RNA sequence: UCGUUGUUUUUUUCUG
């Protein structure tokens, strides 16, 4: 490579925010009884606001 | 109707009364109570 | 034998 590269070890730590814990999609599903609207929360197949 | 004040379900079988249900039932009790003062001793202070 | 339903209420610590 025409230029050089900084290079070395460094202390890296993983973090709790894994992607699979955030991915989510809703085509249809449960709706709030009161308003007949999609429920809230990823864990319940919520709907985006 | 019930739709406006649906019955919540605290845990499966046991369904709690929406606040509106309690309030309406209390107003109904009070209204009956006023209807019952006139037929007996109503010393203008129980009425008030 | 298709059908087939799953709580609220607050508070909290977090993410951009």
């Amino acid at each position: 490579l025409m230029a050089q590269v900084f290079f070395g070890p460094t202390y890296y730590q993983r973090l709790r925010h894994m992607v699979d814990d955030k991915i989510h999609a809703r085509a249809r599903g449960p709706v709030q009884v009161l308003t007949r609207q999609p429920v809230e929360g990823r864990s319940r197949d919520g709907g985006l606001r | 109707p019930p739709q406006v004040r649906p019955s919540i379900a605290m845990d499966e079988t046991t369904q709690g009364q929406d606040d509106l249900t309690h309030k309406l039932s209390d107003i109904l009790k009070a209204n009956i109570n006023v209807q019952k003062l006139e037929m007996d001793g109503s010393p203008q202070h129980i009425i008030n």
